[PDB]
């Protein structure tokens, strides 16, 4: 919460690239920011590019909300209606331009109809943009963006909207996610500007590498325009946001494990997630256990909270085995890394049986060996 | 006052709303009546509507009918139809009348009804129905009439398209809806019905259908299925299929006849249903039958007023129809010479298609009457048609064919190069189509004999076709054909139209020009409710004063006016182009009398000798102005935006006087040249007496002192009829003469004879 | 043509029934225009209409003025009304036309029209004076010497239609009384049914409430009164059809001040 008071604040000292960004639930956070947004500067409401038809341009997106607002600040209460659609007429216009598979002669003559000479379409958004915010009287407006981790192909497209359209001094932007995902997209886009028959003739180390050079400094180059560094905000992670080991604790949580829990019975956080693996792994209050649940607690937020939260529903539902309950938290939680590993899928055939081979395994991907029989949760791979 | 309860677009509404069993609702007639007589026929001065009602319901009750169809049909039957030598036929007084109801409806059901309570003695249905006079028989058995323009819709009659569209109801659909989006029929639609839309048109369109299907189990008496019960409210017939009880009932039931849509079996289906209703009738079937007929009625007006269906007219099944048609139900046909027109195609395939079709219906129409050696008794291509057709010769006992294709000129585009350019690149596609074909088969020249350029006027000027014209003839296209003067901002303006149409297409001697309705009306009857100005482009504005003081230089008695024409022509010239230096009307003369040539000809093999056109004229060293000002006014941005602009005219700008002076130097020229008008039969006329097709044939009290004979052709089109017909219209002419200018007989026979022979005379046909 | 743009039930629909901040109503309008052109003159041959509407349009575009009733009054006064030695007239020549116009429309705005932008020299004090005229020196004489002699005033009682309006204006409650008493009627059920199909006594009494609502608005702002707040809520012509409007909880009526005691005065 603190992070995007600070965020707010942040940003609002942005207007006396323009995009900040926020690494991780984000678009819990996102929200929150955006609703903190409700000194003059306008939101709209987040675009989450995953969830657009497959065929849209970012830009038209970004223009049908502009539409809205515009048109919801006019509608209250003119001369300025008629310019606003004079600018949406002339972009619609010259909306093909992103669209069409080639390029139509016949558009010559509209290229030639009558500041820089074109149709440039930044040109155009841009004075679409002077337009609504003298409109709306804001300072600025923001373009928020939501992660693309269920089609992280789209983002791509944000960012040419970012290039083409959004290299203006009156809007700021808000992305979400990780920059990992971005970095291939970027570098995958890169190679795609390679020329095939060069690729599959001059194939070994040598260029190989240099080309792989090449594009990584690029790829560089590039995000790093795109995302300029003071931008992006870490967010605290939630084992952060906690005592490691109590000798922290920048503003506890606190988590209610039954459904009374009036607020004064919920169980801290730590202590119920130590409970759940001691007595679930009967495992007593050493630190093995408690360096076990910090690294329960190193987990996505998504993750840790869906496991801790089905735990403790059936717990409660039994008392109207903690080891049971909690192994079948862990099989609904993890079940892609389990099925993955190689690992037992099938859940009536547990057995013992079962287990011998099932740790067998797991200690030949873990290597180890010595020690796979711990069971330590200490590899390298967080699965 | 019986047309509007067959004819009303709110009968419609409030039956189609009203449930199936309320009854006791005369009321909602004699209301809805009275509207939509207020709307249809405004005139009638208030009470006449009431008395006629009155004594409609008077003799209803009085002949003990149920207000009804039925009863209404039987009253329009006896009134007008008899039994009469040969299958039923009309009174002779009554005709005209006859056809203004035909505007409004269809006779087939009327004929039905005829038939019904009063068959002949002991029929084929055949429409249009004829009134009978001996003498005008003898003449068009002994000699035929000769169709010379027939392009209303496409060349058939409505009655069938509606079957057409009951055929193919989605097909009817898809073209309504586009066009639906075009604005003109979203007027015409509001017109009509205001409430209409492609909704309601599908919903009707499918009621109709469900209708005729109901009827005609009825009429077949079969037990009357269950779920008639369940159908209650007329909307219920808005769906393919009903709900009775959890089940859901199609209406498809068997008919005795394989063309389930054929005019035929629609005769014989309401016949039965009739003959069963002879002494009364369920009031629900009975209202299902005023709703059918009334949609019938209300599409059909819409049709008549106004692609894919057309397309649809694409088989040897329609033309055939049009043959069997133009033959009488005689052995020897009733018309000689036939006029083909059809709408070419921008595709050789389509085109070829279509021109195959058409051959093929004329060959089978051919065969079904005459017996010989076919060579190819199963032709495939139009070689294999024409090797057949070659071996046909004039005897007269078929109808001789000539076929001609339709030129539509759209209106301008907002950007070209020139006015009407894009229009030009289309339809010069479809020419180097048509000459291809000549090319490859060189034996059709005997059968597209003449192209012909129709559509609304306003849309293009002649001119921009006679290259067109020019390199068709070349190609081989003898004779050429414009509409004309039919649609005009001002009289003066269609007179300059036909005029300079006359100056400039390529027409040769015994050409036909078509419509040329500006020299047929009169100043006196042209304005009779019109706005005393009139707003018209700039740049026609200045082509009529041009015109204006071009004709009238050499009439003393309107100098005054040719000096007027010249000085304010010169001031629309300079403002329009903006010009700087002085311009003598000679030199806009010298301008205006270029616009035959080809924009693009040097200013912007068969098309060289066009091309070049040009070369004589920069040739010329005295006509630098004339060229640089046409060149302008081709291409100058701002001249072309002022030549859009408009501007009003005085109603009476010139005297009637003047105005026949201009119209009899135009016809003048007309027989100068020896070029002939198509007049059919048609708005401002309260009764056919004023056509101006008599001023032509020299009616006492009619013809004009200057007036010159201009070797008049008979056209059957009429725009607001159905089922007309080249004899429906043969015998119009011949009572209206007969009757309302009481010449003998004999006298209006020899009369519509001239003219028919005129049609006979110029025909285009091969020869 | 400018007169079906004034008397078109379908503009009057369409309008009302459209909201206050839609705006670029030029098509619709057209459309309203050909519609009504249509049902009263039916002989037009379709395509003068057309011709006219694009002149009209030409007119107002060129004259760098919107489609509205000002300014059609515009072009009806610079057309018809002119000042000459005493008040404004009418011209000789389209006489004759201005009561075909005038069996439609009322001539009391085309004054004000005529007064305002074009008003004679500023030494008569006008007073208006229903109907206007044209001038003939010869007729005038003759009116002079022998007076005018009324035989036959029978039609409306004996006054003219345009104060009915303010009458039933005043008294718009018993203008609705006359009016159902009668809608009954058959005969006024035809006229209703031929004039405005869907009129009935319903949309009577709320046409009236609206233009009474519209008056006294349109007279505050006349006199530039601070357009009251309400109006911002004011957002559906129907809303009009209410003797008050509902901001925010709280009612408002549309009343203002009025410099005249008879706020229904021609004057
Ligand atoms: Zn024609």
């Amino acid at each position: 919460k603190s992070l995007r008071d600070q965020l707010v604040e942040s940003i609002r000292n942005s207007i006396a690239r323009n995009v900040f960004f926020v690494d991780g639930g984000k678009t819990t956070f996102i929200n929150s920011v955006v609703k903190s947004l409700n000194v003059n500067i306008k939101c709209l409401p987040t675009i989450d590019p995953t969830k657009l038809p497959r065929h849209e341009p970012i830009l038209v997106t970004v223009t049908a909300r502009l539409n809205k607002m515009v048109s919801d600040k006019l509608k209250g209460y003119r001369k300025q209606k008629e310019q606003w659609q004079n600018h949406l007429a002339q972009l619609q216009r010259g909306l093909h331009l992103l669209t069409d598979k080639e390029y139509k002669p016949e558009y010559f003559s509209d290229a030639l109809k009558l500041s820089i000479g074109g149709q440039d379409l930044s040109e155009i958004f841009e004075e679409l943009v002077k337009r609504a915010c003298e409109i709306l009287d804001c300072k600025a407006i923001l373009i928020t963006f939501d992660d693309i981790d269920t089609q992280f192909d789209a983002g791509w497209d944000v960012l040419e909207s970012i290039r083409k359209f959004f290299n203006s001094r009156k809007l700021v932007v808000v992305a979400t996610g990780d920059l990992r995902l971005y970095s291939q997209l970027i570098r995958g886009k890169q190679y795609e500007n390679y020329s095939k028959t060069l690729l599959e003739q001059e194939k070994e180390s040598v260029r190989l590498a240099e080309r792989g050079y090449m594009v990584e400094h690029l790829e560089q180059q590039y995000l790093l325009k795109l995302f300029p560094v003071q931008k992006r905000i870490q967010l605290k992670t939630m084992l952060q946001l906690v005592g490691e080991k109590g000798k922290a604790g920048k503003e506890e949580i606190k988590v209610k494990t039954e459904p009374s829990m009036q607020d004064i019975d919920a169980i801290d956080v730590r202590q119920a997630i130590g409970d759940a693996v001691r007595e679930g792994l009967n495992l007593r209050e050493g630190s093995d256990a408690d360096m076990y649940v910090n690294e329960l607690l190193k987990q996505p937020v998504r993750l840790l909270m869906q496991v801790l939260q089905d735990f403790y529903t059936k717990k409660y539902h039994a008392t109207s085995s903690v080891p049971n309950l909690l192994r079948n938290a862990l099989y609904g939680s993890m079940l892609s890394n389990i099925y993955r590993a190689g690992l037992n899928y099938e859940q009536h055939r547990f057995g013992m049986d079962s287990l011998c081979k099932d740790i067998f395994t797991y200690v030949k991907q873990d290597r180890d060996f010595n020690t796979g029989f711990y069971l330590r949760p200490q590899s390298e791979s967080e699965a | 006052m019986e047309r509007f309860l067959l004819n009303s677009t709110v009968l419609l509404y409030r039956l189609s709303t009203v449930s199936l069993d309320e009854v006791s609702l005369d009321e909602r007639v004699e209301s809805s009546v009275f509207l939509a007589q207020y709307e249809q026929a405004r005139s009638l001065p208030d009470h006449v509507a009431k008395s006629a009602w009155s004594y409609l319901v008077q003799q209803i009750k009085q002949r003990n009918m149920k207000l009804g169809p039925v009863a209404i049909l039987r009253l329009i039957a006896e009134k007008f139809i008899k039994n009469e030598k040969g299958g039923p036929k009309i009174d002779l007084p009554m005709f005209s009348e006859w056809q203004t109801l035909m505007s409004r409806v269809s006779c087939l059901p009327i004929i039905a009804c005829h038939q019904v309570f009063n068959p002949g003695p002991a029929y084929s249905f055949r429409w249009p129905l004829y009134p009978y006079h001996p003498t005008v028989e003898d003449y068009i058995t002994r000699e035929c009439l000769h169709e010379t323009h027939q392009h209303l819709n496409g060349s058939t009659s409505a009655e069938e398209c509606w079957l057409d569209a009951l055929k193919h109801p989605e097909a009817c659909l898809r073209d309504f809806e586009k066009g639906w989006a075009s604005q003109e029929m979203k007027q015409l639609c509001a017109q009509i019905d205001p409430s209409l839309t492609p909704r309601i048109f599908k919903d009707r369109l499918q009621i109709a259908c469900n209708i005729r299907e109901i009827l005609c189990r009825v009429a077949q008496g079969v037990e009357l299925p269950e779920w008639i019960a369940s159908m209650q409210n007329p909307q219920q017939l808005a769906n393919s299929t009903i709900l009775h009880n959890g089940r859901e009932y199609g209406f498809a039931t068997v008919w005795p006849i394989d063309d389930k849509y054929s005019q035929e079996s629609e005769f014989c289906w309401l016949t039965g249903l009739l003959e069963k209703w002879r002494f009364n009738a369920p009031e629900g079937l009975e209202r299902l039958l005023w709703i059918y007929l009334l949609i019938q009625n209300q599409y059909l007006t819409l049709l008549v007023q106004r692609t894919m269906t057309e397309l649809r007219e694409e088989t040897e099944k329609s033309y055939l129809s049009r043959f069997k048609h133009a033959h009488g139900a005689g052995v020897y046909s009733q018309v000689r010479y036939l006029e083909g027109r059809f709408a070419p195609k921008s595709d050789p395939n389509k085109m070829q298609k279509l021109l195959f079709s058409v051959l093929r219906g004329y060959w089978e129409y051919l065969s079904a009457h005459m017996s010989m050696e076919w060579v190819h008794e199963k032709p495939l291509t139009i070689s294999q048609v024409l090797d057949n057709l070659e071996l046909v010769e004039p005897h007269g006992k078929c109808v001789e064919l000539a076929l001609v294709p339709h030129f539509i000129k759209r209106k301008p585009k907002n950007g070209e190069a020139y006015p009407h350019a894009l229009l030009f690149k289309d339809l010069k596609n479809q020419a180097a189509i048509l000459m291809d074909m000549l090319k490859s088969e060189p034996r059709l020249t005997g059968w597209i004999r003449g192209v012909d350029a129709a559509a609304n006027e306003m849309h293009a000027p002649p001119e921009l076709f006679c290259p067109l014209f020019r390199v068709l003839a070349k190609s081989g296209i003898a004779h050429f054909t414009y509409h004309v003067g039919e649609d005009f901002p001002h009289l003066i303006s269609g007179i300059r139209s036909i005029d300079d149409a006359l100056r400039f297409l390529p027409l040769r001697n015994g050409d036909r020009l078509g419509h040329c309705t500006a020299i047929g009306i009169t100043p006196s009857i042209w304005k009779r409710s019109l706005p005393l100005s009139l707003s018209m482009t700039k740049e026609t504005r200045l082509l009529d004063l041009v015109f204006i003081w071009r004709e009238l230089r050499s009439h003393p008695e309107l100098l005054r006016y040719a000096s007027d024409a010249a000085i304010e022509a010169v001031r629309l010239a300079h403002k329009v182009f903006s010009l700087e230096e002085e311009v003598s009307i000679t030199t806009l003369d010298q301008v205006f009398e270029m616009r035959g040539l080809l924009a693009e000809s040097e200013g912007l093999s068969l098309w060289l000798e066009e091309y070049e056109r040009a070369r004589e004229l920069v040739k010329t060293t005295g006509m630098k102005r004339p060229l640089k000002l046409y060149k302008q006014w081709l291409t100058s941005d701002n001249v072309r935006k002022q030549r859009a602009e408009y501007v009003e005219v005085a109603l009476e700008y010139l005297p009637d006087e003047a105005v026949v002076a201009l119209q009899q130097a135009v016809m003048a020229k007309m027989a100068d040249r020896n070029i002939a008008i198509e007049c059919p039969p048609t708005s401002q006329y309260r009764n056919v007496s004023e056509h101006h097709i008599f001023r032509w044939m020299g009616l006492p009290g009619e013809a004009i002192e200057g007036d010159v004979p201009m070797s008049i052709c008979l056209g059957s089109d009429d725009p607001g009829i159905f089922a007309a017909d080249l004899k429906s219209e043969f015998y119009h002419l011949f009572v209206v003469l007969t009757r309302k200018f009481g010449l003998s007989p004999a006298d209006a026979l020899r009369k519509v004879a001239e003219v028919n022979e005129n049609g006979r005379i110029y025909r285009f046909h091969d020869v | 043509m400018e007169r079906f743009l004034l008397n078109s039930t379908v503009l009057l629909y369409r309008l009302s029934t459209v909201s206050l901040d839609e705006v670029s109503l030029d098509e619709r309008v057209e459309s309203s225009v050909f519609l009504a052109q249509y049902e009263q003159a039916r002989s037009l041959p379709d395509h003068v209409a057309k011709s006219a509407w694009s002149y009209l349009v030409q007119q107002i575009k060129q004259r760098n003025m919107k489609l509205g009733p000002v300014a059609i009054l515009r072009l009806i006064a610079e057309k018809f009304i002119k000042n000459e030695k005493g008040g404004p007239k009418i011209d000789l020549p389209m006489f004759s036309e201005w009561q075909t116009l005038m069996s439609r429309v009322s001539c009391l705005p085309i004054i004000a029209c005529h007064q305002v932008f074009n008003p004679g020299p500023a030494s008569q004090e006008y007073s208006f004076r229903w109907p206007l005229y044209p001038y003939h020196p010869t007729v005038e004489d003759y009116i002079t010497r022998e007076c005018l002699h009324e035989t036959h005033q029978h039609l409306n009682g004996s006054t003219s239609a345009e104060e009915c309006w303010l009458d039933a204006l005043k008294h718009p409650e018993a203008c609705l009384r006359d009016f159902e008493k009668g809608w009954a009627s058959q005969e006024m059920k035809q006229l209703c049914a031929q004039i405005d199909p869907s009129l009935t006594p319903r949309i009577f009494k709320d046409r009236l409430q609206i233009a009474c609502n519209i008056r006294e608005i349109l007279c505050r702002v006349a006199q530039g009164v601070e357009l009251p707040e309400w109006i911002a809520s004011m957002q559906n012509p129907q809303q009009l059809a209410n003797s008050t409007i509902l901001h925010n909880g709280r009612e408002y009526g549309f009343a203002t001040v009025w410099p005249i005691d008879d706020k229904y005065s021609q004057e």
